[PDB]
């Protein structure tokens, strides 16, 4: 519906908007139009309430498993205050504890997301933008947000384009659309309708963009959300954020847990009722078992581990918006990546020169950390003189601390690039320029198509003039007649014109913008000091000049980018360019950064070298491929899959926002986990549909950053590789921390399974299972986060999401029903020892529960015939608690040690080398002892000061665990079969 | 096809092995264990005391009956009968008339079938409260007989000087009447020292705790009252806030008419 404006007659536009095309909007009428349509800006995302942003942290796979758990607990506790006088209420304790970790975690997640979006928001430099409006025939400055539709505005070089502007008249006006399109080079804006699609016309300038040079005036066509900017952003509303690979994995093992809890609970409900229990209590143990499979501290510890990895990345200027994202880059198999502003710096900089019959190569990095070119020659010193003197750009004041590549410049596009180039080669270009007073100058026009100026020289012993000129290379060549070479100034014979033309076309072939420079020193005889030059009379030479050289410019990669791409591919990650820019530039940078490897070629390159039609080229031979948006429009999805499968190094050029999203989708659907990296609004849509969206912090648009899960605060593309590494550690390490945390759940449950099916006195209490789950084993299990890697992690392929899971059925089966088994026979041996040494032999212990718990027996007889009161039996039960607990703790020192490694032996990688883990074993044993031997503890937490034989009964079982896992791991190590 | 067998057989192998290991732990533990003396007596610091006939309420021992309604006390008496059916001359043959009056230490096993000697204690020693001449143990009068029994702990010694007595008195003595007058059987209310020390069920298969009867005489009818009934012996403590049966027994009592 937007299309109407750029195709109208100026009469029609004045009609539509009740405006003048030269004197502009009336003042009152623009006041009213502001009341009608609101301010001219994008209305921010709707903005969800604070209390609901808390509410959503309490939801999630583990969390819901825990809410169902506490649900079951309260249903059972109600059944049990109905079923006789029981003041046991364990399910009150457990359910309220579950709610407790879910909630406290919730606070922690909410607070992390708070602090992270303050860290992101606080680098957003919200400074109000302005606009030159003309109203009642007056040119003045108003805030951009007060522009109503129909206003007459003006733009010049430097200005930010304030609204969506349809251009009535323009002098040499070029513009920077890289936030909207891909295009890295300045885009001409002229008033004539060149397309019906308003994106591809030249008579609209876009709401967010930058006017680089020239001048235009035009009428306001959309304000705010209604602009192409707000439309492309509103596209990212219609993109739904699928759930992260880590969230999937958590939900997978929540499913495994749920399976087990049902299978068990059912099996022992059948058994419970075959032992002659009432159906109504067999349901209560069904319930207790089902809940008993739900770990209580897991959600806490993983939410600590992710948080520590976030702290690591935040340290490296990589702020993450929510904890799940710290994993995603580790699981990623492709990176769909924007070109301009992402891989590149979005800054045209001098990259090459042609002088002394050679193509030199300037250092295009932003930190200036590469190979500069040879500056010995007289030819260079001259060529530097021309490009330094023939130039009107100037640094804004007080920028001496700012590195030169980042400095703001009041100039044109090419002139800015060259001014930074002189400042980094010659040093202090503007003073140098002052030393050679400009006496005459033709600026760039459309008549001549070159810029020239004449200057008096430096010292007084030379009183000559020097004419310097620059322009399109062919146009400079025809106007001059000799060439500087090596101290010679030789005649420009046929071969020099052919070699010049060869160089010009080579730098054009690498997608760079070539400018030719030239000079002529003027005689004292003909042009003596004080001579009145006249640009219209042209009373000086514009011909027969002397060629200096060619200087050529490009939008060049960010310094750390080529290496970052290198490492991602070393680590099995397919990098794809998805850029809106034109194919030739796209392919140049795709060479420069390592997306297209040195020596691979497209099918068009093969045809071009072999001299064959492209019909005959065997596509299998072409490792690289460039596809623009047009060919991608006439492609079945099957053809896209054929191209992605066939050509390893893929480059998509001239790609619309929606086409980026479609390439993300095609990979995703093919099984990829996709990361996209992006500069601006155009890449914002891809950013949302991505498994992980990475926005550039500085270069990035509010739309991009908002879509992204992660912000590179300093635009350091190498952060990406750190993301890969930290997401590959924290995954392997979580697989460790979980394996540890899950293994205590079988020794915590077999007591109750026996206590039911055998009617032994209760070996292990609820009040102490809580201490294990939430106190003693927390710091060990979090310490596993700090494990170093067990391989060259960044040389491993990305994990297969359908085969390699966080928790497999083999992993569970091992941790539960083998390491957990050994822990349960440990505890039960310490149980029967603790009782027999106190008076109760095992054979007596079967069936003894009814009498054990009876308050109406204060003279129950042990195996020696002695008579215990109920309270005395109870302090014995607490002793049973404390020995089963300590059996579990010793076996969880063995657990934390064997779970340091999944492959390697403890002898190789070590024992004491994870220092946080050691501090946590000391901590675990200290809390243990405080719970045992502090006074008052038998009454407050039901822990007895156990004797020192009871610690050692588990030692052989602990060492047995250690040896058992070593033999398994050495089986895998020394035998892949 | 046939590999689930090769892994499940690994699990049955693993659980059989691990079970056997546990078995040998038990077996070896069951030779740590002396058949006559427990290794530690860590929670039997002082003996528990139990009452009889024991009837329990929401808050503990709660005995309540009606002198005119034998329904409300036949049961009580019939427990005192069943309780004392093992203090009959008939079922006391395995024990001997100890008359020693001081501790009956035995280091060797000089009693039939490689055992030790336990003392006789027969119902008729509770005299009036022995179920003769009154088969209602004093309930039908309103002067009931409560049998007090001190829990046996192996080789526990109450005190060398006197025999341990049972002092039985009001918790809150009604403030319009006198202290609780009780008549004990035996007469001072004592457990005679030749019943101590207990050597265990294997050692003295025929052992029977000394009982002392407390005949409560002047309890006011139709009033809720609480009787504390503690044991006075040197090695016997009765002030434990987390076991109200260590060294004593409290009970609420109301006799209705
Ligand atoms: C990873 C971090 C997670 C976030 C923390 C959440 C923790 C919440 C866990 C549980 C809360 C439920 C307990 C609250 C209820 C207190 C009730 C009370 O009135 O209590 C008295 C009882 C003693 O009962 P009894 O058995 O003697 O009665 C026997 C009664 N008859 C005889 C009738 C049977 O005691 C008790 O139940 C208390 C039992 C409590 C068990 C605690 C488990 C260990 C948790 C450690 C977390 C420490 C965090 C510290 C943070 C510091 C930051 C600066
Ligand atoms: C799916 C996996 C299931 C695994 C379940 C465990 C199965 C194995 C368990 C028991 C098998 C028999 C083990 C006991 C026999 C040991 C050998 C033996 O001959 O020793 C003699 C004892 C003593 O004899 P006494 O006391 O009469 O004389 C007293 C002796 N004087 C007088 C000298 C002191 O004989 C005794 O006590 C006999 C005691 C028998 C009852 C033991 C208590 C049962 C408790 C079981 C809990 C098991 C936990 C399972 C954890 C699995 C984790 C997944
Ligand atoms: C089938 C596996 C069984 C393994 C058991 C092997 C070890 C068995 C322990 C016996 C070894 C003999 O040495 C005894 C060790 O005890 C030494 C501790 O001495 C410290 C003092 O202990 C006092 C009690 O603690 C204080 C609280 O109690 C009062
Ligand atoms: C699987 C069976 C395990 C048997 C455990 C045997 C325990 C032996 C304990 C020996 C401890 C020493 O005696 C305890 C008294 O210590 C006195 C000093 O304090
Ligand atoms: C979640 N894994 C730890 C866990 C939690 C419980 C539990 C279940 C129901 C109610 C209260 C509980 F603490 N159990 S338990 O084996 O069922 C059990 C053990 C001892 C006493 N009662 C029950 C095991
Ligand atoms: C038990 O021995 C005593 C000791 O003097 C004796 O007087 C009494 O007759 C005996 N009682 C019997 C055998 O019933
Ligand atoms: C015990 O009963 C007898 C009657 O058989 C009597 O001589 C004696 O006084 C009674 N003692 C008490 C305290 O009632
Ligand atoms: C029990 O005593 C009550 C007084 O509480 C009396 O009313 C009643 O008659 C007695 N019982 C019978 C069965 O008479």
């Amino acid at each position: 519906m937007e299309i109407n404006d750029h195709q109208l007659s100026v009469a029609e536009l004045e009609q539509k908007y009740q405006t003048s095309a030269t004197k502009g909007l009336s003042a009152s009428l623009a006041a009213e139009l502001l009341l009608r349509d609101g301010p001219n800006a994008l209305r921010p995302p709707r903005g969800t309430p604070e209390y609901v942003k808390f509410a959503r942290q309490l939801a999630g796979g583990l969390q819901c498993l825990m809410w169902v758990a506490a649900a079951i607990c309260l249903i059972a506790f109600a059944i049990q205050a109905s079923e006789g006088d029981l003041t046991t209420d364990d399910n009150l304790y457990l359910a309220l504890a579950l709610i407790a970790v879910v909630v406290v975690t919730g606070c922690f997640g909410y607070y992390q997301e708070f602090k992270s979006t303050n860290i992101i928001a606080s680098f957003k430099n919200l400074v109000p933008q302005q606009a030159t409006v003309i109203r009642d025939g007056d040119k003045f400055q108003i805030n951009a947000d007060q522009l109503v539709v129909g206003d007459l505005v003006e733009m010049k070089g430097g200005d930010r384009v304030p609204a969506d502007i349809r251009i009535l008249q323009a002098q040499g006006c070029k513009v920077d659309n890289s936030s909207l399109t891909g295009e890295s080079e300045p885009q001409t804006r002229s008033p004539e309708c060149t397309h019906e699609s308003p994106l591809e016309t030249r008579n609209i300038a876009f709401f967010s963009t930058m006017c680089l040079e020239g001048t235009a005036q035009g009428l306001v066509v959309n304000t705010g959300d209604r602009t192409i900017i707000g439309r492309i952003a509103s596209l990212a509303s219609g993109v739904e954020n699928e759930k992260t690979p880590i969230a999937i994995e958590i939900e997978h093992f929540v499913d495994i847990i749920a399976g087990l809890a049902i299978l068990f609970g059912a099996t022992f409900f059948i058994v419970a009722m075959c032992i002659g229990y009432t159906f109504l209590r067999a349901m209560v143990f069904f319930m207790a078992i089902v809940v008993a499979y739900v770990p209580e501290g897991l959600l806490a510890t993983v939410t600590v581990c992710l948080s520590l990895t976030a702290k690591r990345l935040a340290s490296k200027n990589c702020v993450v918006k929510n904890l799940e994202a710290v994993e995603t880059l580790g699981s990623t198999s492709v990176i769909c990546s924007d070109k301009t502003g992402t891989l590149t710096q979005n800054r045209m900089t001098v990259s090459h020169l042609w002088f002394d019959n050679h193509i030199h190569s300037a250092d295009t990095t932003e930190d200036q950390s590469g190979q500069t070119f040879d500056q010995s020659s007289e030819t260079w010193r001259a060529l530097c003189r021309v490009l330094t003197l023939c130039n009107r750009a100037a640094f804004k004041s007080g920028q001496d601390a700012v590195p030169v590549p980042k400095r703001i410049v009041i100039g044109d596009a090419s002139e800015t690039a060259l001014l930074k180039f002189s400042e980094l080669t010659l040093g202090n270009a503007m003073g140098y320029r002052e030393r050679f007073p400009k006496v005459c100058e033709i600026p760039f026009n459309s008549t001549n198509k070159f810029q020239l100026s004449i200057h008096t020289l430096e010292d007084p012993r030379d009183p000559r003039h020097v004419l310097v000129m620059k322009g399109a290379p062919e146009r400079v060549l025809e106007r001059c007649s000799s060439i500087l070479i090596k101290g010679q100034e030789l005649p420009l014979d046929e071969q020099w014109r052919e070699a010049f033309q060869t160089a010009y076309l080579s730098l054009g072939g690498l997608g760079e913008r070539v400018l030719g420079f030239c000079q002529l020193y003027l005689s004292e005889k003909d042009y003596p000091p004080g001579y009145a030059f006249d640009v219209e009379a042209m009373n000086f030479p514009t011909s027969g000049l002397c060629f200096a050289g060619l200087v050529s410019m490009i939008d060049p990669p960010r310094a750390t980018v080529p290496d970052a791409v290198l490492k991602c591919r070393t680590a099995g990650i397919r990098v794809i360019m998805v850029t809106g820019d034109h194919p030739i530039t796209a392919k140049a940078i795709a060479a420069s950064v390592g997306i297209i490897s040195e020596g691979s070629e497209t099918v068009e390159d093969i045809a071009a070298r072999l001299r064959v039609p492209v019909d005959q080229v065997n596509r299998k031979d072409a490792r690289a491929c460039v596809i623009n948006g047009m060919q991608l429009k006439d492609m079945d999805p099957s053809e896209l899959v054929e191209a992605l499968r066939t050509h390893p190094e893929m480059v998509f050029a001239r790609t619309s926002p929606q086409q980026k999203l479609v390439i993300v989708e095609s990979c995703q659907r093919l099984g990829a986990i996709v990361a996209v990296t992006g500069d601006g609004v155009n890449d914002s849509p891809a950013l949302k549909k991505a498994d992980i969206g990475v926005a550039m912090g500085i270069a990035g648009s509010d739309a991009a950053k908002n879509a992204a899960d992660m912000i590179l605060l300093d635009d350091n593309f190498a952060s990406i590789v750190t993301g890969v590494e930290q997401g590959r550690l924290i995954f392997d390490n979580l697989k460790k921390s979980i394996a540890y945390t899950l293994t205590k759940n079988i020794p915590e449950l077999t007591p109750y399974l026996i206590y039911i099916t055998v009617s032994v006195p209760l070996p292990l209490g609820c009040i102490t299972i809580l201490f294990i789950e939430l106190c003693t084993d927390i710091f060990p299990s979090v310490s596993l986060a700090y494990e170093k890697a067990e391989s060259d992690i960044m040389h491993l392929r990305p994990r297969n999401p359908k085969r390699d899971r966080l928790v497999n059925e083999p992993l569970a089966a091992y941790s539960y029903f083998q390491i957990g088994a050994i822990q349960s026979f440990a505890g039960f041996t310490d149980y029967f020892t603790a009782m027999a040494q106190e008076g109760w032999f095992p054979l007596l212990c079967v069936g003894l529960r009814p009498q054990w718990e009876n308050h109406h027996l204060q003279d129950l007889q042990d195996s020696y015939g002695q008579e215990w009161t109920f309270g005395q039996r109870l302090y014995q039960q607490y002793t049973c608690y404390t020995v089963f607990f300590i059996s579990i703790e010793m076996c969880q020192i063995a657990d934390v040690l064997i779970r340091k490694t999944r492959r390697l032996s403890a002898f190789q990688q070590g024992f004491f080398r994870n220092r946080i883990l050691v501090i946590a074993i000391v901590f675990q044993v200290c809390i243990g002892c405080f719970l045992c031997y502090c006074p008052g503890m038998p009454n407050i937490f039901n822990f007895m000061p156990i004797r020192f034989q009871w610690w050692l009964v588990p030692m052989p079982f602990s060492l047995l665990i250690f040896v058992y896992d070593e033999i398994r791991k050495l089986g895998v190590r020394c035998c892949p079969g | 096809l046939s590999r689930w067998v090769w892994i499940s057989l690994y699990y049955v192998a693993f659980y059989v092995v691990m079970s056997g290991i546990f078995a040998l732990c038990i077996y070896v533990l069951m030779r740590t264990i002396d058949p006559y003396t427990p290794d530690y007596q860590d929670q039997l610091k002082s003996p528990g005391v139990t009452l009889r006939p024991d009837v329990y309420g929401e808050k503990g021992l709660d005995i309540s009956y009606n002198v005119s309604d034998s329904t409300t006390w036949a049961g009580l008496a019939h427990t005192l009968h069943r309780f004392l059916a093992g203090y009959s001359p008939a079922a006391q043959e395995g024990s001997i008339n100890c008359t020693s009056e001081k501790y009956f230490f035995q280091e060797s096993f000089l009693a039939p079938n490689h055992t030790k000697f336990s003392c006789k204690f027969t119902a008729d020693m509770l005299q009036n409260c022995s179920g003769r001449p009154d088969p209602t143990f004093g309930f039908a009068e309103g002067k009931p007989c409560f049998i007090i029994k001190m829990n046996r702990i192996v080789k526990f010694l109450p005190g060398n000087s006197t025999a341990p007595r049972v002092d039985c008195a009001f918790l809150d003595q009604p403030r319009d009447g006198p202290p609780l007058q009780v008549e004990y059987f035996p007469a001072n209310g004592t457990y005679s020292l030749h019943y101590f020390p207990y050597y265990g069920k294997k050692a003295q298969p025929h052992y029977s705790n000394p009982l002392v009867a407390a005949k409560l005489l002047n309890v006011p009818r139709n009033r809720d009252v609480v009787i504390v009934c503690k044991i006075l012996a040197e090695h016997v403590s009765f002030d434990n806030p987390h076991d109200p049966y260590e060294g004593k027994v409290e009970f609420k009592l109301k006799i209705q008419k």
